[PDB]
RNA sequence: UAAUAGCUUCUUAGGAGAAUGACGUAGCAUGCUACGC
RNA sequence: GCGUAGCAUGCUACGUCAUUCUCCUAAGAAGCUA
């Protein structure tokens, strides 16, 4: 096992092995099996204790990988497990979620919770013409997958606005971003 | 506790030990990084220094691994392998390593002492993570020797909760700081080692200091706590987010006929719009401190953060917002320090206002919508880092000036700095130019900056005004008294005592010289308001009385004249020693 | 106290991804499955407390009935008589825990390891002394609980503080220790489900019942709408052992402290002190086995209802109709006890209507015949006891009635049981609601316990707790055990892959081989240890 | 597997919501954790699913403490 | 152990030994030099080993007195800080009402629900809606208890201060319920 | 902020006991040898 | 035939060490139930 106590027993091996080879009588075979014997004792007391360093050593290793990953696991979870609700989230697939979140990335985010019965109001801020004109057409709004109508629209100077001269020419002359007040139909 | 590699981002345990910020560092890294210079002690989650009972060998080439402890050649175990073979030093995250020819700046970097002037180049041409660990390594190594520390030792112990604090008299004393370490000095004769690394914030009773040390040893009584090393914080944010150029507006919402003034810069509006960050630079006096608010009159809707290094600067963005922007909610911030008067007519420390006025040391982890960096001429790298730390927006705006003054250095005493090497935005806006520009003079007269127009900048540079000849040179000795190290001379306050009686339209004039002694001096003397070079940049002064002192390498150079001398609107009298800076101004002659 | 009402709100759980991913990757928690998550980390608004502990208006001041409960008591008290108990000095008092908190208002500067060695033993002596001749009301704060279950309201546990706390060891545990170390007993507590001890809890349930059935009824609201004078009740019942070392003003004044660090005092909800109308506070020294005594109360008293009002015409036993007479004639007819017949009631109890119990959870295998004569106590009965008794109704809808003993009691302590195959003859198996360890695996109430490497032993008494689904008839209540189980061995793989890449050397004695095969979980449930 | 997919998804969803301080606005964390329970105790898939987005429009109400543009190439 | 004289015994019986395993001496003297080493081995290893248990035990006692004298120096803490406590409590009382109230008392006993509800000069009450603030509380002033109490300042579950005229009919699904007026004895 | 009680798993440390094996010392018995009687 | 001394074998007692098992205590981590 590579220590020099196990040279001592190894050459105790191959001498008495010899010895019984020959193996006659008897004065040098047992006072050389006691020699084997205390050769044994020597190296299985160092062999034992190495035991005890290994194992203290599972004690450095073990208490030392959950340490760090202790408040490893703490660092990053916040954001990570922001990943994780985006990309379990982006698992379920659904068109509601996926309509509102891509509406949410080009900045068409609420500005309350979006109510659930029927005929209440929700407020979603409209960033872009482009926005308007895919979710908004006539004084209907699709959201969500649902179906809206218009209270309001209204700008960033709080002017109350009306509803046609959101077009393709007028555009620049809005003040945008533009609020919608909304019910659920 | 574990952590990344500098120059390859590997998982490692490593620290080195003689490197001034105790950064964490690889395994093949470390082993080149104490293979080829001086740094010898490595720090793993254990210090690798032998385990004898009386024994000090902290080289990791040379030591050996037996058991669980480190030996050393002569205390070595039977069994063991040495810590430095295989061209790795033993560590977590064996083989899962990579390397890199980094090593070769990162040696120079984590070697030199910074008081040349090309270890500064280096620091601005290599990678990013190199970038940022040289910027850090500066601000550390600034910490360490420039206003050091004072001699404290304990005169008795009181008990472990609270400790004795007797400073030395004839040596300032540093305060409580947690990233500020005084490291155990029993000096005798009798173990001048390092004892431990304490900090002390002291109490409201009595003589006494609550400490917080770091070892398990008590003190004897002459051990001794002078602040060696400090820690700065290791910030990860790049000194520039990369650039992604857009094609039509995004997250900002313009407005039709802003206003009259800002109409010329619209096409400029649109350009900081499309763009992640976007760089201005202008001559002095042009318009670049009037370009952030006009950004605000053509952005209405957004949010903006307003900040700068100094708080000169930001004061008179306090004063153009005052005058342009609505009233109603604007913001203020000052730190929890308040050590200096601000602009406290807006609502001062509101961080959910629409425009926000701040300093880089004391802005809050916040969002934003557009962020206009100013007078990056005294941004360093490091503000640089902590602007793009904290702040978190859609649009940058770096708007400043290379040709004004950069910041102090005051470790740098040797060689010179090019204007494109005092932090990353000037590499930007003076290699690959500036992405847009004025150049008009409406401050000072014609004739000081037809002076100014030869010799920082070639004549690229007219103005709008008339030659109001009273730009009056005079050449004098003006006898200098070397008193605090800084410089004071009494006969040039004395011609200048003199040449205040014999003009009525100077006496609202104010006093500008390099140096900071004679510049105070000079307030009983004659009562004119009074400022220095460095803190009189952004606003603009009527009558100007420039004194400059010495003949030397510090203030004889033309940037620090520039400022000095452009910010008399109306005219200046300038003092002066030199001769090749005397020959090429355009003044009268008295 | 403070000058602002603090509200205190519950988090929800912590997600699980890996095991979750794990678990739908082998074919769980489809449509048309038996098996999907029903317990959850349910979380709650800053109005949790205190709507909580406005459920104490459920306790009304209730008047028992006197002549009937004077003797129900001795039948108890009969059947706490195996035991032995008394004081005990500081010295002897152990506590399995010393890191839980100490109550108000001695959590602020520590939890209770240091009120248990800052005193010494003869001043803690001297304090429960103090108490044997004094009152000491005691604020006891009211903690929500951050654990899964499967409806939404928040729970609620009561924690005493250590001035009560301690004293109250020192007055009970010696007969809380006696009690939870003695197998056979009529209240199993202390008598574990491994090793076979199911098992022999349920067969000496099954010791002489004539015509065997299985009941087990459940109290709504059980420990807020107990009245005061039953828990007063139980706490002279197990007062009844010191009758050496106490004199009588002492055991007086040790009732007076138990119902002023318990019954009714100050309840500390969100930094405001209110009162407790009374019911036990369910955080106290002496809970389970208090809420035992009370327990074998109400089925006694529901024996003596349901014997008392049948007719007695009918009456087909003529001893029995005799017993009815005797009963009626020691309840309102004798002043002082009757041991004789007291012993006799004790016995046809012990015979017909044989007992276990667990501090609300009665499993009882009465006679047939009788209660469908009607001369043990039935559902109704039980019903009719809890509506005058204890102001609450006891509906049909969560009390189960077995009638074939083969399958054991439908659920004890949440766990089902059934009749399995081991070895040679045939032994009952515990096995738990398989939606509660697969919320308890897929939601943790931590972050270090997502990690999943770090937590094998979480993995492993879950698979112990859940071994016996493999022997049910249903394939996918059995499969939860191989899901568990094969968790346990890629958990193993990759961590032993992260500590071949975080270092070079991979772990010489890996220990770890006999937690994936099923013999440590198999010699969980044999009798032999 | 599309039923006991969503119950997970509220706990993660009110996990953040509780990361980003909602607990601080009595208000509102009303019917945030009224959502959450009531998706965790939910039968159909439809009730589930507009429950589902109500709860997920309070995150996305919020400028700052999201940012919602990096969540989401990546991945 | 290694510094035991028995440890000289058995190294000067293995040094003579050695040397006459140097000079090969006759078989009895070696026998009886062997008999004089093997009971000095005898001796020392039996002392070694009952010295090391000494060693275990004396750490032992070593770390119950040190874990006894930290305790001691908690106790001396918590009993400052108990006392800090009590004697602030103290200074908080309003002495003249209660010392009233105990004046007027028989035996000097009174309960202790009544103590605030007689001589606390601060009261605080929590209003789940908006039809109990009109039925106990309503306008600046409002009696209970038998006193008259000024409202001084009305703040929400979030702790924000909410102005009197904000708490309307129409207003009440605005704020964040339940309401914590605060007010003063007069 | 996080109660009482019970059961179970795992890890370590210490003690005690049991069993097996090895070495050393002392005692008893048998066989043999040297010398003396 | 006896004694002393020596060697071999067997047995007993004691001291030490290695291995395995059981228990008793302490500490720590976790799970389930009321
Ligand atoms: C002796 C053992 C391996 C023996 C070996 O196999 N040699 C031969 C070469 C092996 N190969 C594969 C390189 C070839 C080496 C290798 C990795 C070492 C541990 C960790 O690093 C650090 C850890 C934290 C603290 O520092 C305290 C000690 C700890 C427990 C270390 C103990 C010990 O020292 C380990 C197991
Ligand atoms: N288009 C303009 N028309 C009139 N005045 C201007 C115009 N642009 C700038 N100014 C004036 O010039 C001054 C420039 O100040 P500042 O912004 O500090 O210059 P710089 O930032 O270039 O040093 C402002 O005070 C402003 O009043
Ligand atoms: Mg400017
Ligand atoms: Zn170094
Ligand atoms: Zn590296
Ligand atoms: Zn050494
Ligand atoms: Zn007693």
């Amino acid at each position: 096992s590579s220590l020099p106590s196990y040279a001592a027993f190894a050459t105790a091996q191959e001498a008495y092995e010899q010895a019984v080879a020959n193996g006659d009588s008897e004065v040098v075979l047992k006072k050389l099996k006691k020699s084997l014997n205390v050769a044994k004792s020597e190296f299985d007391r160092d062999a034992a204790m190495q035991r005890k360093l290994e194992k203290m050593a599972d004690q450095a290793m073990t208490q030392m990988y959950k340490q760090a990953r202790s408040e490893d696991k703490r660092a990053k979870v916040t954001s990570a497990m922001q990943t994780m609700l985006f990309t379990m989230l982006r698992k379920l697939d659904n068109d509601a979620l996926n309509n509102i979140i891509n509406n949410a990335r080009d900045g068409c985010v609420p500005l309350n919770i979006i109510p659930l019965t029927t005929a209440a109001k929700l407020m979603v801020v409209i960033p872009d013409y482009n926005t308007y004109k895919n979710t908004c057409d006539g004084t209907t709004f699709t959201y969500a997958s649902a179906l809206w109508e218009i209270q309001q629209v209204v700008d960033a100077d709080s002017k109350i606005v009306q509803l046609s001269e959101i077009s393709m020419d007028n555009s620049p002359n809005l003040a945008w971003p533009l609020i919608v007040t909304a019910l659920r139909a | 506790a574990v952590g990344a590699c500098v120059l390859c981002n590997s998982q490692t345990s490593l620290r080195c030990g003689a490197c001034i910020r105790r950064p964490f560092l690889c395994c093949k890294c470390c082993y080149d990084h104490v293979i080829s210079t001086s740094h010898k002690l490595v720090l793993s989650v254990n210090p690798y220094v032998c385990n004898a009972p009386g024994c000090d060998v902290t080289d990791v080439t040379q030591l050996y691994l037996g058991g669980m402890s480190y030996y050393c050649k002569s205390h070595k175990p039977p069994i063991s392998f040495p810590l430095c073979a295989n061209g790795q030093v033993f560590g977590l995250y064996k083989n899962t390593c990579v390397g890199s020819d980094n090593v070769t700046d990162f040696n120079a970097i984590a070697t030199c002492d910074w008081t040349n002037a090309g270890d500064y180049i280096l620091a601005n041409t290599c990678t990013e993570r190199l970038k940022l660990f040289a910027a850090e390594t500066l601000k550390a190594t600034e910490e360490t020797f420039k206003l050091s520390y004072g001699i404290a030792t304990v005169r008795e112990v009181l008990s472990d909760r609270e400790l004795h604090l007797s400073w030395e008299v004839g040596k300032p004393r540093p305060p409580l700081n947690r990233n500020y370490v005084f490291t155990g000095y029993r000096v005798t004769k009798n173990s001048k080692v390092q004892i431990g690394e304490y900090t002390f914030e002291k109490g409201d009773y009595g003589d006494a200091v609550v400490y917080r040390g770091t070892t398990t040893y008590k003190l004897n009584v002459g051990d001794y706590f002078v602040l060696t090393s400090h820690t700065v914080m290791p910030l990860s944010a790049p000194t520039l987010v990369p650039q992604e150029h857009y094609v039509r507006i995004t997250g900002l919402y313009p407005t039709l006929n802003i206003s009259d003034e800002f109409s010329s810069n619209v096409a400029n509006y649109q350009k900081v719009g499309m763009q992640k960050y976007s760089t201005l630079q202008g001559p002095p006096g042009t318009g670049k401190s009037h370009f952030a608010i006009g950004l605000a009159l053509y952005y209405p809707s957004a949010r903006i953060v307003y900040t700068a290094c100094s708080h000169a600067a930001v004061d008179a963005l306090c004063e153009k917002a005052l005058k342009y922007l609505p009233i109603d909610k604007c913001s203020r911030i000052i730190p929890a320090r308040a050590r200096v008067e601000c602009f406290d007519k807006f609502k001062v420390n509101s961080t959910l206002e629409q425009y926000v006025f701040c300093t880089v040391n004391a802005l809050p982890e916040t969002t934003a919508d557009i962020v206009v960096f100013d007078e990056i001429s005294m941004a360093t790298n490091y503000d640089l880092s902590v602007v793009n730390a904290r702040l978190r927006a859609k649009h940058y705006v770096y708007i400043g000036d290379p040709a004004q003054l950069p910041a102090p250095r005051t470790l740098l005493t040797k060689g010179t700095l090019e204007p494109e090497y005092f932090n990353s935005v000037c590499r930007l806006m003076k290699t690959i130019g500036p992405d847009m520009f004025l150049g008009t003079c409406r401050r000072c007269p014609a004739e000081i900056v037809d002076t100014v127009s030869a010799l920082v900048y070639d004549n690229k540079l007219k103005a709008h005004k008339d030659k109001s000849a009273q730009c009056f040179k005079m050449f004098y000795k003006g006898v200098i008294t070397h008193d605090v190290s800084s410089a004071i001379n009494r006969p040039q306050i004395g011609v200048v005592r003199e040449f205040l009686t014999r003009n009525p339209a100077w006496r609202k004039a104010v006093f500008i010289s390099p140096y900071n002694s004679q510049n105070a001096v000079a307030s009983k003397i004659l009562g004119l308001p009074t400022q220095t070079v460095d803190s009189s940049q952004g606003s603009e002064y009527d009558y100007v009385i420039f004194t400059q002192t010495t003949e030397t390498a510090h203030s004889c150079n033309v940037n620090r004249f520039n400022v000095a001398i452009t910010r008399a609107k109306v005219g200046i009298l300038c003092i002066m020693s030199d001769r090749d800076l005397y020959d090429k101004l355009q003044f009268t002659s008295l | 106290l403070t000058n602002n009402v603090a509200f205190q709100t519950v988090k929800p759980g912590n997600f699980n991804k890996d095991f979750y991913d794990f678990a739908v990757s082998k074919g769980f928690f489809k449509e048309g499955s038996s098996v999907e998550l029903k317990h959850f980390f349910f979380a709650q608004d800053g109005n949790a407390a205190i709507s909580d502990y406005d459920y104490y208006r459920y306790n009304l001041p209730t008047m028992c009935d006197i002549r009937q409960l004077l003797f129900v008591v001795e039948v108890v008290d009969k059947y706490f008589d195996c035991y032995d108990g008394g004081c005990i000095n500081a010295n002897q008092v152990i506590v399995n825990n010393l890191d839980k908190s100490a109550g108000f208002p001695f959590n602020k500067w520590g939890k209770a390891r240091l009120y248990y060695d800052s005193m010494s033993y003869e001043d803690q002596d001297a304090l429960f002394a103090y108490t044997k001749r004094n009152v000491i009301p005691t604020i006891t704060q009211m903690n929500l609980k951050y654990a899964i279950s499967a409806k939404n309201r928040a729970r609620t546990v009561a924690g005493v503080s250590i001035c009560s706390t301690m004293t109250n060891r020192q007055f009970h545990q010696k007969l809380l220790k006696s009690i939870a170390a003695t197998r056979g007993a009529t209240v199993v507590i202390g008598t574990s489900k491994f090793y076979g001890g199911w098992h022999n809890m349920l067969k000496t349930v099954y010791s002489d019942v004539e015509n065997p059935h299985l009941m087990g009824w459940d109290y709504p609201k059980c420990d807020r709408a107990m009245p005061n004078m039953l828990r007063i009740m139980a706490s002279l019942v197990l007062a009844r052992k010191h009758t050496t070392c106490c004199s009588l003003s002492h055991r007086f004044y040790r009732l007076a402290n138990e119902c002023a660090q318990v019954l009714s005092e100050m309840v500390m909800c969100g930094g405001s002190l209110y009162v407790k109308p009374g019911g036990t506070s369910s955080g106290d020294a002496t809970t389970a086995y208090a809420n035992s005594v009370f327990n074998i109360c109400q089925a006694v008293t529901a024996n003596v209802n349901a014997l008392l009002s049948t007719d007695g015409n009918k009456i087909a036993d003529k001893y029995v109709r005799n017993l009815q007479h005797r009963l009626y004639e020691c309840l309102y007819r004798n002043r002082d006890v009757d041991t004789d017949f007291v012993n006799e009631f004790y016995a046809y109890l012990r015979k017909h209507f044989s007992m276990m119990i667990l501090s609300d959870d009665a499993v009882v295998c009465f006679n047939s015949t009788y209660a469908s004569q009607g001369l043990v106590a039935s559902i109704k009965n039980f019903k009719s006891v809890l509506y005058y008794q204890n102001n609450v109704f006891m509906s049909e809808a969560k009390c189960w009635t077995e009638t074939d003993l083969t399958k054991g009691p439908h659920e004890f302590c949440s766990q089902h049981t059934m009749l399995v195959k081991q070895g040679d003859d045939y032994v009952y198996l515990p096995y738990p609601d398989p939606s509660r360890i697969l919320g308890a695996g897929c939601f943790v109430d931590d972050i270090v316990k997502t990690d999943g490497t770090l937590m094998i032993e979480r993995f492993v008494s879950l698979a112990i707790d859940a071994y016996p689904l493999t022997k049910h008839p249903n394939q996918e209540y059995a499969d939860v055990f191989h899901l568990y189980l094969q968790y346990i061995r890629k958990l193993h793989d990759e961590l032993t892959g992260h500590m071949l890449d975080m270092y070079s050397v991979m772990l010489t004695n890996d220990n770890t081989s006999r937690y994936w095969e099923p013999e440590f979980y198999e010699a969980m449930y044999t009798p032999h240890t | 597997s599309k039923m006991s997919d969503v119950k997970c998804t509220s706990v993660v969803l009110l996990s953040v919501l509780q990361q980003l301080r909602v607990e601080s606005s009595s208000k509102l964390w009303a019917q945030c954790v009224q959502l959450h329970n009531d998706i965790l105790l939910a039968k159909d898939t439809t009730e589930a699913f507009e429950k589902m987005v109500s709860l997920l429009s309070v995150l996305l109400s919020m400028q700052g403490a999201v940012d919602i543009n990096k969540l989401c190439e990546e991945m």
